[PDB]
C-alpha cells in the first residue's frame, strides 16, 4: 500500500509511507526506496532501512514503524517532483514493491 | 503402509548455501598455543 | 563506471517469445545477483524474478512461472530473459538490475539492493 500521490512548499520535509503485511515489512527490514524521473530509469539512494549509498546527502531518510516504513525528504526543491517507489522483500526469495507516490513541489 | 506417515526433503526455496562451522581465529589459535604450552612439559625439549 | 546494456525495440504478435540481452561492464559478472524488473506504462514497477550468475539457479515470481525462464553465459559476461506467449498487456519497460553480493555462505538472493540499473528496453505488443 502507498498514498497516490503528495504535495509540499520548497523549504519542508515530507512523508511518503509504505504499510505492508508483517511478512513484507514486519519480519524483514529490507525496505528500500527510488525515485523515477519521466523518460528515465529508477534512481537509488535507499538501500536498507535506513542506510544510504555514497553520492547522496542528507536529503533522505528512511524509517521503520512497526509494520509500516515512511521516508521523510528533509526540505524540498523542484528536482524532487519524480515519482517515488518504495520496495521490500516478501519472503521466498520474492521481491514486492510500493506502487508509487507522485511529489508535487510547489 | 496403514497410519504411518514418512517425512523427506521436498523441495528447497530460495538460492543454495553451504552449511558451515565459523570459529574466531584469534580466540582458536591462542587456545592452540595455550595447549601447546601446557603440552610441551610433558614432552619437554620437543616441537608439537 | 559499471554499465548495463540492454536490447532494442521487440515488436511483435502476441505468442511470441520475446529475449531480452543484459550485458554488464565495469564489474565481473560472478559478483553479483541479476534481478529483473518491468514497468507498464502509467504503473509502477514490478519484480520478475532473479538469476545467481555464479552457477545459474534462478527463481520467479509467484505468476511469471511457466512462462518465464533466465539464461546466461558467464565467458562473455552476458544475461538473457526469455518470455513466452506475450499477450497484448506485455508492452512494458524492461530494466536489468544489479542486485546484492553473490557469497556462498548465507542467502542474500532475496535482498532488494538494486544498485545499478540498465537503459532498459520497450517491448510493444501489437
Ligand atoms: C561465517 O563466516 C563467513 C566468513 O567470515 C561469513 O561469510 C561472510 O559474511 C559477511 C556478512 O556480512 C559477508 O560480508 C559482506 O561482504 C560483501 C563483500 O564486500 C567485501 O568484500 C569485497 C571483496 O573484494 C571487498 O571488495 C569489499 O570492499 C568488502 O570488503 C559486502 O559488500 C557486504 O556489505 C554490503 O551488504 C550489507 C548487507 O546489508 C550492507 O548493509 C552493506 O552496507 C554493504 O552494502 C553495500 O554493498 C551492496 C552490494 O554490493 C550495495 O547494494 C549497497 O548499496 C552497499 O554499497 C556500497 O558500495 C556502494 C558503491 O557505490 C556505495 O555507494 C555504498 O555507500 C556502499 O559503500 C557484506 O559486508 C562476507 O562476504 C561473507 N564471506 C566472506 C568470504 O567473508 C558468514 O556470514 C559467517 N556465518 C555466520 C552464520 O556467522
Ligand atoms: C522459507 O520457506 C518458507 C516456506 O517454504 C517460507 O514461509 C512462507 O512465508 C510466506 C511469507 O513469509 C508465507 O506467505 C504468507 O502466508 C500467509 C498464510 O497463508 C498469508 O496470510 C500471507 O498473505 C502470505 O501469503 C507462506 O505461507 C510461508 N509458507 C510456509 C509453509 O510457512 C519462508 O518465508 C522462507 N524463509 C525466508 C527467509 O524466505
Ligand atoms: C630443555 O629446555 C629447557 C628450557 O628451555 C632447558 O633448561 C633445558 O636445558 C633443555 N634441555 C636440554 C637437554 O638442553
Amino acid at each position: 500500500t502507498q498514498p497516490a500521490s503528495v504535495s509540499g512548499s520548497p523549504g519542508q520535509p515530507i512523508t511518503i509511507s509504505c504499510t505492508g503485511t508483517s511478512s513484507d515489512v514486519g519480519n524483514y527490514d529490507l525496505v528500500s526506496w527510488y525515485q523515477q524521473h519521466p523518460g528515465n530509469a529508477p534512481k537509488y539512494m535507499i538501500y536498507e532501512v535506513t542506510k544510504r549509498p555514497a553520492g547522496i546527502s542528507n536529503r533522505f531518510s528512511g524509517s521503520k514503524s512497526g509494520n509500516t516504513a515512511s521516508l521523510t525528504i528533509s526540505g524540498l526543491q523542484a528536482e524532487d517532483a519524480a515519482d517515488y517507489y518504495c520496495c521490500s522483500y516478501a519472503g521466498s526469495s520474492t521481491v514486492i514493491f510500493g506502487g508509487g507516490t507522485k511529489v508535487t513541489v510547489l | 503402509g496403514p497410519g504411518q506417515t514418512f517425512y523427506a526433503t521436498g523441495d528447497i526455496i530460495g538460492d543454495i548455501k553451504q552449511a558451515h562451522c565459523n570459529i574466531s581465529e584469534e580466540k582458536w589459535n591462542d587456545t592452540l598455543q595455550k595447549v601447546g604450552i601446557e603440552l610441551q612439559k610433558h614432552f619437554p625439549n620437543k616441537t608439537i | 563506471q559499471v554499465q548495463l546494456v540492454q536490447s532494442g525495440a521487440e515488436v511483435k504478435k502476441p505468442g511470441a517469445s520475446v529475449k531480452v540481452s543484459c550485458k554488464a561492464s565495469g564489474y565481473r559478472f560472478t559478483d553479483h545477483y541479476i534481478h529483473w524488473v518491468r514497468q507498464a506504462p502509467g504503473q509502477g514497477p514490478e519484480w520478475m524474478g532473479w538469476i545467481n550468475t555464479s552457477s545459474g539457479r534462478s527463481n520467479f515470481a509467484q505468476k511469471f512461472q511457466g512462462r518465464v525462464t533466465m539464461t546466461r553465459d558467464t565467458s562473455i559476461s552476458t544475461a538473457y530473459m526469455e518470455l513466452n506467449r506475450l499477450k497484448s498487456d506485455d508492452t512494458a519497460v524492461y530494466y536489468c538490475t544489479t542486485g546484492s553480493w553473490i557469497s556462498l555462505y548465507y542467502d542474500s538472493s532475496g535482498y532488494p539492493n538494486f544498485d545499478y540499473w540498465g537503459q532498459g528496453t520497450l517491448v510493444t505488443v501489437t
